[PDB]
Parts: structure tokens; C-alpha cells; sequence
């Protein structure tokens, strides 16, 4: 369009489009709604490489959860 | 059925800013498009609805500032659903930048924008209000019912399902055949939603019958339960008898031997299955043929 | 004064217009301001016409906004609102304890980058007392005539420009030669000056 | 020291 | 090409005296969302800006004011609307009421902001509400330069015109013009000219065609009068009602003419009176010679 | 059209003079922006507008649109 | 080049013989390239008729009055003017008016000849007084614009000839003005108003459209000298633009029988375009033919209005 | 002219009513009624001056009490 | 009532230079149309200009190259007057290049295949002994007056000088009309249109260009019935 700028990738995020509280689950909750949504975003590679440098353990980033993430950065 | 509800919702008075911008973002995400053309954009929205689409037309014009058409030709392309087409052509595209359906300098939205997610709670009910305007249903699957809305994708039903939850409902996403929708199976909890949205003449006459016909004590459990899933199909063929009734109101128009046979048949043993009824056939007839003989009884009597 | 649209085709009322803007750093009380393209919290597009040093480029063409010398003034110990820390939380953007005074083209200002200069203490120039270091840069822009511009003779008769035609709309010579100027008659005989 | 209000019969049409 | 009640603001300077306007109009309009946004976008120009502040500006009046202030008439409001350029744009009539010269001349815009100082600004210092002078009384919103001229051009007398035609008649003014296209009448030839059932004769003219046994009404009396084609021309600027003028119009005629129409009839009249005599003033100034 | 709607003459014909015709004015437009800005909430004795409306348009206009209608009574306090 | 922004034209309707046209948006300037041209072909470039002389009696150039009526010469010679007819003789042709008596002799009392006619009868030319008898005759002959008695004199003198000017021109005031109407894009496109006021034969439109055509015919005699030319093209022409959306699209079609559609796909046909035209003989010819299919890709086929034989447009399929 | 109002909010809420500008551009951003105008800044530094002049400069109210301003 | 049309016929007066001579025309019909035709033609006629450059060792117009006699802000109003025509919609390049003393004229430009420099005698610059030029000259297509701040591109290089584009291939346009007064019993006009172009088209080819578009926006009122 016309804005002629980009903030970044948060502007080109799925999950800004649906419910933020599904990718922090609580009390035995699930996941496959949150990662099932990521696999579709654009920006995924960005979002987990913005997770891994910032190395936050809570909530769900990429499509992976917090353990994932903790085995991933285990290497 | 619902057309009722949906007309309560849609008379009912909007007056905070903020709650008509959200109704009019979700009833342009559900049930409506663009359509390219001449390289601009022009917006077109199907709504099945009586007076909803005046409404979605003045809320335009209001809020964003936009001259509509509403062309009142059917949705479905036969002619016989009756429901309104409304377009917009001058700067429409500029109403597809500011109403949230494309933005970013990229592709649609998929699911609901941005800006009606994460708002007041008032924001989430008018969200409702819109999506339970442009499309619905309010199912009955036995005695106790069930909402729908069959949104344009995943990302749309779970957003849906996020805004019912700030309303401290209990919402669920579901898909079948690749086409999903949020149902809330709840009694309590539909009464609970339908009173957010607005209606309350439905919400009253709803409570009354869903609270008189579900009291009656089947021991639950199958074979208990299950025989009383039975005669509520069977009271689903005494709903096809009473298209049979209209079907009589319109004569049959002189019917052959086969479906006569078997519109008597399940008329004369109103409760039994079709299996059943099938077995009463002098040459035996499977279940089969009883359902292809009502599928076309159906049919004929379509008019 | 009604002008013709040639003038404005063929340069022919337009002049080149330069103006300079200066800044320095001295030396303050938490120590001395630096000159550099570090800046604490800028979106890194602003920071591309900028040099090693953090001075404008020579030939880069600034508009209102624009930096054209990067400078960082420290601040020290400060304590922030409880709203800005909990954002600061949020995003956990570490403060970097010193802010920015660089220097900025003016509103409503455009041109290119004509020169460049720059002065050090540490160099053997003569700076005066506490000041590290100056640096002076050059905007220069072409001008044409448009309305608004005031135009006169010699023989004291003066007016705004009130309009600018096109070529075609112009009184034409019987040999379609278009007159480049069009002056009212009623201010000659009142003002008493036949000499024009 | 005025008081503007609409007229009965104005409310009434609206 | 402004109305009497019209200034032209340059949209630099309209942009940033409308500011806030402009911030909270496209915030509402989901240009922006949140006043931070609305605020860089203001700032860094874009285009949809100049969009909404075209629609902010509308039926918000603006203060002209020119230094010094000899008279209340030094500061009159207006109805701004964007041009495209660096300075303002004034309507040709207040320059007297203002003293204002176009050599040089500076003036100054101030925003009422308030709905009790826009309601002032709208109804007491309104443009076309200040036709006269508080100091004796006579209009000053009226026609002085290049104006007067070619009123005084389109009705004058033939002394020593080129004048051709002299004793032709004609069935409408429409006829006279289409004699006048071809070089065949001039504008100052006196000639006999047929007008409607709506025009009111020319004060005086108590005599109409002398009859017997059915008279003429004041109003409804089909007239021919002996006038030349300017005179018509000129007449059809002024109100309907308003009788025949059939003389030459200099300065001090016109003053007459434009103090009477204030006495008598509405204001919106007079503007736009005024409007149709300043554009065919400047017309036929230009085709004077 | 524009600023110049209604007329002078018209407005005047329902008030005393100029000065009082600004207060009418002023106030029913004060009423006006404030039913609108409290629209959303609670509900308030603010009433209006009684005339049709446009997209986005001044109240002061639209007070004096009902002032020169007649839909509106000045009383004395 | 392209224009980019093909303007329009609108009409508005004042009186029943009086409009306003609007023709924007103009590129900058424009607006006075074709107004003056417009104005001046709309008032000396259409043909009509309208009286040359008249012969009001045996006795006249008594001009203090005409005996037996209450006029003056001058003031019937203005009505004869007002008077609107239509000839189709190319040399003049004279008609008589024989009123007699007292009362009012108007328009309907003229005894026109074969070919030519009075459209509006109810035009009053004069009173008679006292049983007077009023015989006078009338030329009438075509020709365009202005033309006033001078030019009309005669050298041959006749007792009781009398020229008095002629108004042929159907449109008797054409008025002009631009103004400046682009807010979307940039300043400084002209909006150009046209009023138009013509007499009771013809309605405004007719004469917008003669001139128009007298002036395409005029810059096309210039336009002629090299016709491999490049100018400002309009481009979408509103017809066919229009009519591209159903004419020349590459579905066949998209509700109809679907025996007649499967029938019809594997024979030839692929974009409505190849079947709209030689649509008999194609389907005759070849096996695939049928005799009530007709209705089905006759009647049916035309979804905005189109019959069968006819050229279609985009002969080249866009593959 | 006679314009009260115009002349109030030309010298207090544009020039000096200090507490009054930042009301005034949230009321312009927020979209609501411009709120009233207080007192200018001026005339309390006038009053300072006068009262350092060994001046009993002092307001009164409706009867004859002090207002201090502030 | 005349049956006769009006005929259009040229004459050439030099090799840029014509007039076209129209009759007969309705009285008082003349001037109308030799003003249309002059307002289209000093309009609205296409053709081709320069609208950019970039030398060697300049990175803005206020400055100069050494070896050269002008400024760099001489060489642009050197190159405005350069007459050039282009067959390509796309923004062609040309190179300059010359080395050692002499006069750079515009014949010692290299034009590719499909643009041309109709003037090869206008003189850029001069050069002494010690002085070389190497530029290279953009070419687009267009109609009128664009300044150089409309020819601003989008992210542009350091190196690139926006210049002001004059797509216009008439020089000068003129007309009269004379009263012929033909004996016909009757009174009529003539018109005759000088027309002088800049060394890039015909006078004809003008003329035609004019003829078209003044039909095609006539057009559009012709068909109101
Ligand atoms: S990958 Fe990151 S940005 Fe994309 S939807 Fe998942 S959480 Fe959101
Ligand atoms: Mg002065
Ligand atoms: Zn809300």
C-alpha cells in the first residue's frame, strides 16, 4: 500500500488475529490450538529466532513450547 | 427458527462508537468479500437477513463516511432466498484498509483484525453480535441446544472462541469435511451468550421451552438414553410428518404407489425406526428404501 | 502581477539559496557530549545517509526531520515514571543513561549537502574555552519564481506575484509570441512615475 | 441566564 | 474566484493550526490507532492527512486580522479552504475594509476554538455581515478598482464610441448579444430592447405608451425602453425587484446602488449581488480597452 | 451552503438580537457535543439532535439548524 | 499517450426548453479549448428556418401605425420575430394570414403551405380594433445563426416588402464557465458548465448533440492529414468497456442446461464470443445440432441483452 | 464587535492560563467540550510585584474576604 | 444556406514551418478554431526528453568537474535545449564520453538504437588539455512541462541529478483569418494556421496529433443523443 513503512515482523503476525490467551495455557490446558495457528504464520522463523535470543520460558513462541524450546537450546 | 433472534438482535439500539465499528469489522469478515476488478477493489457483503443489511449499510455511512448500493438480488443465485447483496465501489477500497480486512501492504486478514481483538468486553458482545448475524444456527440436538457459527476458518472460529470466553462463556472450535464452527453446547451457558447479544424475547421463549422439554427422566446411559435418541428421531419423522401434512396441504400431486406406501407407513406407525418400517413392507424393503422413498417425498413436496 | 509559465520552464527567475547550520560539542558537568551515529533509540533508516563519524553525507538531500550530525548528551541518574518502567519491562529496552541533542534541519527546510566542516580542539584549532568540537554543514537549494514572490522595477513599482498561466492563456502577438508579464495600468498615472 | 431546551412537541417527532 | 465569506489558507499552514483536529479525526477513522500514531503521521506528512484536514476545515471560521487596527472591519472571519501554495488568498472586496494592498502585505489567522467563540466568529464578524462603515455609515465592501471600470465602461454613453446599430429593436436581450457576437452592434448604441413580464421598469417612467380603456401594471408590463445593450447587461446583476437603472454608473452611482440594497433587502442577497458585480466588473475591465 | 446556512434574517426572526441568538446557539451546541460524547454511557438528561445530520458535522451548525426550524424555546433564569 | 481519466458529461434539466450540461474531469486547461467551441458551434452551426420579410398590406412605411391595429410597426415586426417555424423548401416559401375583425390575431390563424410548419400557435401577434381586417404574408426560408435585415435588404424595391432580421439558430442563449474540481489527485482539473437555452422545436440535447458531431467532423478534416498519429487516448470506450464484462468472456456461460453446455464444450466452442457470432450455420453443420437448443442458446444466452449472428468483440483469444 | 467569549479565550487559554492549555488540547483530543477558562499567570506576577512594593494588594469576594489565589 | 464543407489544404513554407489553410468556415468561426487548434498544439502534444544524468565524479548539481569550463549547473541548462526523440516506453539510456581540448557538441553523443539527437550543432561544454566528460543521459517519453522534483525517483542513487523534462516538439503557433467574403452572395470566413515546430516532427504530424485528440474529446459530447 501506501504506508511506504515497516515496523518490523510483529505487524505481519498471525495470532494478533485470534485469541491471545490460547498460547498460555493454564491448569492441564493444551496446545494444538496455538501451534496448529503458528504453522500458518509467515513470520515463524522470525518469531523463534526472537524467542531464542530473548530465551523466555514462558508462553509458547514458533510453534514450540517452553520445553521445546529449552531441548532446542540445549545444543 | 432463528430468524426470529436474529431480528430482536438487529432491532435492538447501538449507540457506543467503538461497538459499531467491531459489528460492522466482523459482519464484513464473515459474510462478505472483495472482488477485484479493474485493478481497484470493491467490497460486496451477502447478508440471509431482513433488515441487518440496512443496518450494516448505515453503520457504513456513519462511521466510516461511505456510500452503499444494497442491491436486493438473492444470495444463492436462485432467486429464492430474498437476501440482500449490499456493495460499495468509490473508496472502497480505503473501507477495506480502515475497517481491518486488509492491512499491513500484504494479503487479507485470515482472521478477525486486530483492533476488535483485544478491546473491552462490550467490544468482544458486539463482535458476536456481527458473527452471529452473518451467518448461524440455533440447533436443537435433542431437548438441549447448541449455538453455531460457521466462521471463514480456524483462525476466525478461535478468535470467536477467545471473545466468548472474556464474556466467561465456554466456547468450542470445531471442523467437519474442512469447514469449521464454534458451537456452545451448554444450555445454560447459550441462554447466558444470547442475553449479551441483545435478545430477549428469544432468550425468554428459548428458556421456557428448552426448560419444560428437558426435564423428562430417561436414566441417562445407553440403551436409556439411546432408546430416548430414538424417539427423538422418531419425533424428527413426526417433524416429516408434518411435511407430509404440507405435502397433503399441497395434494401430493397425485403420488405413485411407492412413496404413497410409505408415507402411510410412516404416518399409520408414527414412532417406528426405518428399519422398521422397512420390515413391514409385503416384498422386504431395507432401510434404504424407506430413506430414498422419504429423501424423495421430500423433495416432491419442496413446494 | 500575473507572471507566465516560461519563467518558471526556462529558469529564468530562479536563484540558488544557501544556508548553514552549526553545532558543537562541549564538555558538562557528567562529562563530555560526543559526536557520533550511536544514537540511544532511533529506527536505523534515519542513520543511512550518515558517515564513520556521524556526520551527513555530502550530496544527501534532507528534508525536515532529517540529522544532520549525531550527538549524545549524557544525563546520569534519573528515576522514571512507574508506567515507563513497567513498558521498559515489557520490552526490556536497557536505558542507556545518555540522551539525544543532535542536530536536525529546521521545519519546513530542503536541500542538498553542499559542504562540510568540521573542527577539533584536539587537532590545534583554536576552539574557545570548553568546546571540544564544532562542525558547520551547508544546505543549498535552487529556487524558483512562484506566488507569493515579490517582484519589481526600477522605477519603483513592486507587487506580489498573484498568479502564474500557462503558456497558451497569454495575451499573444499577432505572430504568437505570448507576453511574459501582464501589469495593471491603473497604478502609472496616480503614482506619477511615465518613466516605466 | 438562559435555559435552551427542546419544545413537547419537537421531543414527540423524534 | 473566492465568495465575499471564503479565504484561502495554504495547507502547510492550515495542516499544522488544525493539528489536534486532524489528530482525533483520523483516529476515528481508523487512519491511526492511538493518538501517538495520528501524531508521528502528522508529523512525517502523509497524504490521507490533507484528505482528512479538508474535511476538518469545513464550517470552522478563521480570524483575518491585518496590523494596525484603525477600525473593528481590521478583523473579519472566514471560511478557510486549502490552496496550494505559500500564501493567502483574499477576497478582491475587503482589501478597502482592511487597507490592505497586495505589494507586500502580511496578515495574521487566528483559530476560535470554543463553541461560544466560533458562534461569534460565525454570527457577529462574519465577512458578507460588515458591508458599511461604523464611522458615517457607507459601504466599504464594494467594488473600487478594475470594477467600477468596467461598470462604468458597460454603462456609458456613446460620445465618441464606434457606435453602430443606433436605432434597431430588439425582441430579447438574447437577440441583442447574438447582434453584438457579429460586428454588428456595439455595447454602448442605443437601440430598443423588449423585456419579460418580470422585470420592474425604471424608477420614474410614469408614462407608459399613452392607451384607452386598459392600463399597465408595475409589475407584469411587457416595456420596450430605449437603453443600450450594456445597460441591459449590467441590470441583469442586480435583484429581480430591483427597477431599471438606465444610466451611467460611476463610483458615486454605485455607492447609491449598493447603499440601497443594503437598506433594503437581506444580506445574502447583497453578497451575492455583490459577487455578480464584482465578476462582471472584472470581465468587462478586461475587455475595456 | 456552507457557512452561511441558515441565514442572518432567518436566525434573528426567533430571538431578541445577535447577542442573544450567540448564548442560544452556544448552549444548545455545548448540549449537543455532550450527548455525543457521553453517548456510549450511561444514560443523561442531554437529548438531540431533533434534525437530520451529516457524516461528521459541526454542532453549531446543527444548533442553528434547530434554532432557525423552531424546534427550541429560550427561557430566562 | 493515455489520458487516464476519461471525462464525463451530464445533463440537468432547468425548464422544458432549458438545460445545464457538466463535462469533467478536464485535464488542466481544456476547459477553454473546447468551451468557446462549443458555445460558438451551438449558436451558428445548426441549421433552421425563420421568417425574412413580410408584406403587411398594400399601404405601409406609414410607421406611426398600421390602420386597424392597436400596435405600432416596430412592435409587430418584433412579434413576426419571435414567431418559430420549420421549412424544408430550399428556396423561400410564402404563407398568409387573413385574420379579420375585431378580437386578437395570433399564430394559429397563419395558413401555412405544404412543408413547412408553426410549432407554437399560441403566440399572439396582434389586436385588432373596430373591424379591422389585417392580410399580410410572410417569406420563409432556412439558413444558420444571425443574420439581420442588413444582408437581408434588397436592391429590387416592391411597395410593400419590408426585411426584418432572422433568427435561425434553434438555441437563442448559450452560457459558459470552468472551475477547478480535483481533491483526490492534484489541484487544477477543469469542471466545465454549459447553459443552454434554445425555443420550443428542439430540446437541448439535440442541439449538444449536432454541434458535437459538426466539430468531431471539423477537427477530423485536420486530423485526416496523418492518420498514423499519436494523441491522448481516451481508451475505454464506456460501450464496449462496459459490455466487455459479458460480451467477450471466456466462460460460456455460467446457468443453463447443462446437457446443452456439456454438448456444446467438445465442439468448438470455449468463450461465448465464438458462438454469439455464425451461430446458425455452426450449429447445423457439424453433429452437433438440436432443434429446441435453440431456445436454450438463444433466449437464455443473452444475460445483459444479445442476439445471435452478431460480431464479437476480442476476436483474439487472450491464451 | 461586541464577542466576549473570543476575546476571553484569546488571553487566558491560548496565552497564560497555564493549567488551562493542557485541558484544552486534551479536551480538542478527546473530542469534547473546551473547559473553562481559569486565571492568567500575568496578573498573579503583577500582584507579586505590587505586594514586593510594600502594597496591600489583595481580592476580595462577594463579601470581604481574601482569596489568597492559591 | 450553404451545401459546401470546409477543406483543409497545406502549404510549407520551410522545412519546420507550415500553413494550413481551412475554408469556408461559418462567419465569425474562425478565431475559435485557430485558438483550440493553437491551445492543443502548445499543450498537449507528445514527444520525448531528457530527464536525468550522473557524471563520473559529481555528486550534486552545485558543483564542477575539473577540466571543464561550466558548472555542473550549466551543463543542465545545456542539456534542457537538447532536442531528442525516442521510439522506446522505456527510460532509454545514451553515454557521452570525450577526452582532451575541444567543444563536446551534441553530435558527440551515442544514442542507441531508437532515440536520436535532431540538433547535433548545441554546444555542452568545452574542455582543455587536462579535462575529460563522461556522462550518461536518461530518456523518457511524455507531453508538457515536469520539474525536476516530480522526476525524483523513489531510493535513488548519490550520484543521480534529477533534471527538468520539456516533452514538446512545437516551437511557435499562430493563425488569422481573413474575411473572404467569397461571391456566393454570402459572407465567409478562412483560416490559416502557422505552425513551426522544433526540429523533431513535421508541422503535419502536429497537425494530426491535435486533429486527434480535439476529435476524441468531442467524441464524447457528439454521442450525448
Ligand atoms: S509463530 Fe509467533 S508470530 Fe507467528 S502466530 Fe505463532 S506466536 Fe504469533
Ligand atoms: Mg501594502
Ligand atoms: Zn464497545
Amino acid at each position: 500500500e501506501d504506508a511506504d513503512e515497516e515496523l518490523g515482523w510483529q505487524e505481519r503476525a498471525l495470532c494478533a488475529q485470534t485469541d491471545p490467551e490460547s498460547f498460555f495455557p493454564e491448569k492441564g490446558g493444551s496446545t494444538r490450538e496455538a501451534k496448529k495457528v503458528c504453522l500458518a504464520c509467515e513470520v515463524r522463523s522470525e518469531c523463534l529466532e526472537y524467542a531464542l535470543q530473548n530465551d523466555e520460558r514462558f508462553g509458547i513462541w514458533g510453534g514450540l513450547s517452553e520445553r521445546e524450546r529449552r531441548r532446542l537450546k540445549k545444543a | 427458527m432463528t430468524a426470529a433472534v436474529k431480528d430482536e438482535i438487529s432491532r435492538l439500539p447501538v449507540t457506543r462508537t467503538c461497538c459499531r465499528k467491531a459489528e460492522v469489522s466482523s459482519i464484513l469478515r464473515f459474510a462478505g468479500g472483495l472482488h477485484l476488478v479493474s485493478g481497484r477493489i470493491v467490497i460486496e457483503a451477502e447478508l440471509d437477513t431482513a433488515m441487518a443489511a440496512r443496518r450494516l449499510k448505515r453503520d457504513i455511512l456513519e462511521i466510516f463516511g461511505h456510500s452503499s448500493e444494497l442491491i436486493v438480488m438473492a444470495p444463492g443465485g436462485l432467486r429464492r432466498g430474498s437476501r440482500f447483496v449490499v456493495r460499495v465501489v468509490a473508496g472502497g477500497d480505503q473501507l477495506a484498509r480502515q475497517t481491518g480486512l486488509v492491512d499491513g501492504r500484504g494479503r487479507p486478514i485470515r482472521g478477525l483484525p486486530p483492533q476488535v481483538v483485544s478491546g473491552a468486553t462490550c467490544d468482544a458482545e458486539a463482535a458476536w453480535r456481527g458473527a452471529f448475524l452473518a451467518h448461524g444456527s440455533l440447533t436443537e440436538p435433542g431437548r438441549s441446544s447448541s449455538l453455531e457459527v460457521t466462521c471463514p476458518g480456524p483462525e476466525a472460529a478461535l478468535a470467536l472462541v477467545g471473545a466468548a470466553r472474556r464474556l466467561s462463556i465456554a466456547a468450542k472450535a470445531r471442523e467437519v469435511r474442512g469447514v469449521d464452527r464454534v458451537v456452545v453446547r451448554d444450555g445454560d451457558a447459550i441462554g447466558a451468550l444470547l442475553t449479551r447479544l441483545g435478545a430477549h424475547e428469544s432468550v425468554l421463549a428459548w428458556e421456557e421451552r428448552r426448560m419444560r422439554r428437558e426435564v423428562r427422566a430417561t436414566a441417562n446411559r445407553l440403551a436409556n438414553f439411546d432408546d430416548a435418541n430414538l424417539r427423538r428421531s422418531a419425533r424428527a419423522a413426526v417433524a416429516a410428518g408434518a411435511r407430509v401434512q404440507r405435502a397433503l396441504e399441497i395434494l401430493g400431486e397425485e403420488v405413485p404407489e411407492h412413496l404413497a406406501a410409505a408415507g402411510r407407513l410412516r404416518m399409520e406407525h408414527k414412532q417406528a425406526s426405518l428399519e422398521e418400517l422397512g420390515a413391514l413392507a409385503d416384498p422386504p424393503l431395507t432401510k434404504d428404501a424407506v430413506a430414498g422413498r422419504i429423501r424423495r417425498l421430500l423433495a416432491m413436496a419442496d413446494k | 502581477i500575473i507572471l507566465s509559465q516560461r519563467l518558471v520552464q526556462d529558469d529564468v527567475l530562479s536563484s540558488i539559496h544557501i544556508e548553514e547550520h552549526e553545532v558543537d560539542a562541549r564538555d558538562t558537568k557528567l562529562g563530555p557530549e560526543e559526536i557520533t551515529r550511536d544514537i540511544p533509540n532511533v529506527s536505523e533508516e534515519v542513520l543511512a545517509d550518515l558517515d564513520e563519524r556521524g556526520i551527513i553525507r555530502i550530496g544527501a538531500e534532507v528534508v525536515a526531520g532529517d540529522i544532520l550530525v549525531g550527538k549524545v548528551t549524557p544525563k546520569g541518574e534519573t528515576e522514571l515514571t512507574p508506567e515507563e518502567r513497567l513498558l521498559r519491562a515489557i520490552f526490556g529496552e536497557k536505558a542507556r543513561e545518555v540522551r539525544d541533542t543532535s542536530l536536525k534541519v529546521p521545519h519546513g527546510e530542503i536541500g542538498k549537502i553542499i559542504g562540510v566542516r568540521v573542527f577539533d580542539r584536539e587537532e590545534g584549532d583554536e576552539l574557545p574555552p570548553g568546546v571540544n568540537q564544532l562542525v558547520r554543514v551547508y544546505v543549498a537549494q535552487k529556487r524558483k519564481i512562484t506566488d507569493g514572490d515579490k517582484l519589481a522595477g526600477r522605477h519603483g513599482n513592486k507587487g506580489v506575484i498573484s498568479k502564474i498561466l500557462p503558456i497558451e492563456d497569454m495575451p499573444f502577438l499577432e505572430d504568437g509570441t505570448p507576453v511574459d508579464i501582464i501589469l495593471n495600468p491603473l497604478g502609472v498615472p496616480s503614482r506619477m512615475n511615465p518613466g516605466q | 441566564n438562559i435555559r435552551v431546551e427542546p419544545t413537547e412537541e419537537a421531543k414527540a417527532a423524534m | 474566484q473566492l465568495k465575499l465569506h471564503q479565504c484561502g489558507l495554504p495547507k502547510a499552514m492550515a495542516l499544522e493550526l488544525f493539528k489536534p483536529f486532524v489528530m482525533k479525526r483520523l483516529v476515528d477513522l481508523n487512519h491511526a490507532q492511538n493518538i501517538k500514531s495520528a501524531k508521528r503521521m502528522v508529523e512525517r506528512g502523509r497524504t490521507v492527512v490533507y484528505d482528512v484536514l479538508e474535511e476538518v476545515i469545513a464550517e470552522h471560521p478563521v480570524l483575518l486580522n491585518r496590523a494596525p487596527t484603525l477600525h473593528r472591519l481590521g478583523i473579519q472571519a472566514f471560511e478557510p479552504q486549502l490552496v496550494e501554495g505559500k500564501a493567502i488568498q483574499i477576497h478582491p472586496l475587503v482589501c478597502t475594509a482592511f487597507n490592505a494592498d497586495f505589494d507586500g502585505d502580511q496578515m495574521a489567522v487566528h483559530l476560535p476554538l470554543s463553541a461560544e467563540a466560533q458562534a461569534e466568529a460565525r454570527i457577529l464578524m462574519l465577512s458578507s455581515n460588515n458591508i458599511l462603515k461604523p464611522a458615517d455609515g457607507r459601504p466599504v465592501t464594494m467594488p473600487t478598482q478594475d470594477m467600477v471600470l468596467g461598470l462604468f465602461f458597460l454603462t456609458t454613453d456613446g460620445e465618441l464610441r464606434d457606435t453602430k446599430g443606433e436605432g434597431r429593436a430588439f425582441g430579447s436581450t438574447a437577440e441583442a448579444i447574438m447582434a453584438f457576437d457579429a460586428g454588428e452592434l456595439a455595447l454602448q448604441s442605443q437601440i430598443d430592447i423588449r423585456f419579460p413580464v418580470g422585470t420592474v421598469a425604471p424608477r420614474g417612467w410614469v408614462p407608459p405608451v399613452t392607451e384607452e380603456g386598459e392600463p399597465e401594471w408595475q409589475q407584469g408590463d411587457s416595456f420596450r425602453l430605449r437603453t443600450s445593450l450594456g445597460r441591459a447587461l449590467f441590470n441583469e446583476l442586480l435583484p429581480e425587484d430591483y427597477p431599471f437603472v438606465d444610466y451611467s454608473v460611476g463610483k458615486k452611482q454605485l455607492s447609491e446602488i449598493v447603499n440601497d440594497l443594503a437598506e433594503r433587502y437581506p444580506k445574502v442577497i447583497v453578497a451575492a449581488t455583490l459577487d455578480n458585480l464584482k465578476a462582471a466588473g472584472f470581465y468587462w475591465a478586461t475587455r475595456s480597452g | 451552503e456552507g457557512i452561511i446556512n441558515p441565514p442572518i434574517d432567518e436566525l434573528l426572526e426567533a430571538t431578541d438580537s445577535k447577542y442573544s441568538l450567540v448564548i442560544y446557539a452556544a448552549k444548545r451546541a455545548r448540549q449537543i457535543n455532550a450527548y455525543y460524547s457521553q453517548l456510549g454511557e450511561g444514560l443523561l438528561e442531554y437529548v438531540g439532535p431533533l434534525v437530520d445530520t451529516h457524516v461528521h458535522e459541526k454542532p453549531l451548525s446543527i444548533a442553528l439548524r434547530e434554532i432557525n426550524a423552531g424546534l427550541l424555546t429560550s427561557e430566562a433564569i | 499517450m493515455l489520458i487516464a481519466q476519461r471525462p464525463s458529461l451530464t445533463e440537468e434539466v432547468v425548464d422544458e426548453f432549458r438545460s445545464r450540461f457538466v463535462i469533467e474531469p478536464l485535464e488542466p486547461g481544456f476547459g477553454y479549448t473546447l468551451g468557446n467551441s462549443l458555445r460558438r458551434t451551438l449558436l451558428s452551426s445548426i441549421p433552421g428556418a425563420a421568417v425574412t420579410s413580410i408584406r403587411i398590406d398594400g399601404v405601409l412605411h406609414e410607421f406611426t401605425t398600421v390602420p386597424g391595429v392597436k400596435e405600432d410597426v416596430t412592435d409587430l415586426i418584433l412579434n413576426i420575430k419571435q414567431l418559430v417555424v420549420s421549412s424544408e423548401h430550399d428556396e423561400p416559401v410564402v404563407m398568409y394570414l387573413r385574420k379579420q375583425g375585431p378580437g386578437l390575431v395570433t399564430a394559429a390563424d397563419i395558413a401555412p403551405p405544404a412543408g413547412v410548419e408553426v410549432h407554437n400557435p399560441d403566440l399572439v401577434l396582434a389586436t385588432l380594433n373596430g373591424k379591422g381586417k389585417l392580410e399580410m404574408e410572410l417569406t420563409v426560408e432556412r439558413g444558420r445563426g444571425y443574420v439581420s435585415a442588413v444582408q437581408n435588404k434588397q436592391v429590387g424595391q416592391e411597395i410593400g416588402r419590408i426585411p426584418v432580421d432572422s433568427i435561425y439558430s434553434p438555441v437563442l442563449k448559450v452560457t459558459y464557465k470552468v472551475e477547478a474540481t480535483r481533491v483526490e489527485q492534484r489541484t487544477d482539473f477543469d469542471k466545465l458548465i454549459v447553459d443552454v437555452e434554445t425555443k420550443q422545436a428542439m430540446r437541448p440535447r439535440d442541439a449538444m448533440a449536432s454541434a458535437g458531431k459538426t466539430l468531431v467532423e471539423l477537427f477530423g478534416l485536420a486530423r485526416e492529414l496523418n492518420i498514423d498519429a499519436e494523441g491522448i487516448d481516451m481508451g475505454p470506450s464506456p460501450t464496449d468497456a462496459a459490455l466487455a464484462a459479458d460480451l467477450a468472456l471466456p466462460i460460456e456461460e455460467l446457468e443453463l442446461t447443462v446437457r446443452s453446455y456439456n454438448c456444446l464444450k467438445r465442439e468448438g466452442i470455449h468463450s461465448v464470443g465464438e458462438l454469439v457470432a455464425r451461430s446458425e450455420a455452426d450449429l447445423l453443420d457439424i453433429r452437433n445440432f438440436g432443434a429446441k437448443s435453440i431456445d436454450e442458446v438463444k433466449a437464455k444466452l443473452a444475460g445483459m441483452g444479445l442476439a445471435l449472428k452478431d460480431s464479437p468483440p476480442g476476436f483474439d483469444p487472450t491464451a | 464587535y461586541g464577542a466576549a467569549y473570543a476575546l476571553q479565550e484569546l488571553l487566558t487559554i491560548k496565552s497564560d492560563d497555564v493549567t488551562g492549555r493542557v485541558k484544552v488540547y486534551e479536551a480538542i483530543v478527546k473530542g469534547e467540550n473546551i473547559p473553562e477558562p481559569g486565571i492568567p499567570e500575568s496578573f498573579k506576577v503583577l500582584i507579586k510585584e505590587m505586594q514586593s512594593l510594600c502594597l496591600n494588594v489583595e481580592v476580595l469576594s462577594s463579601d470581604g474576604m481574601s482569596i489568597e489565589m492559591r
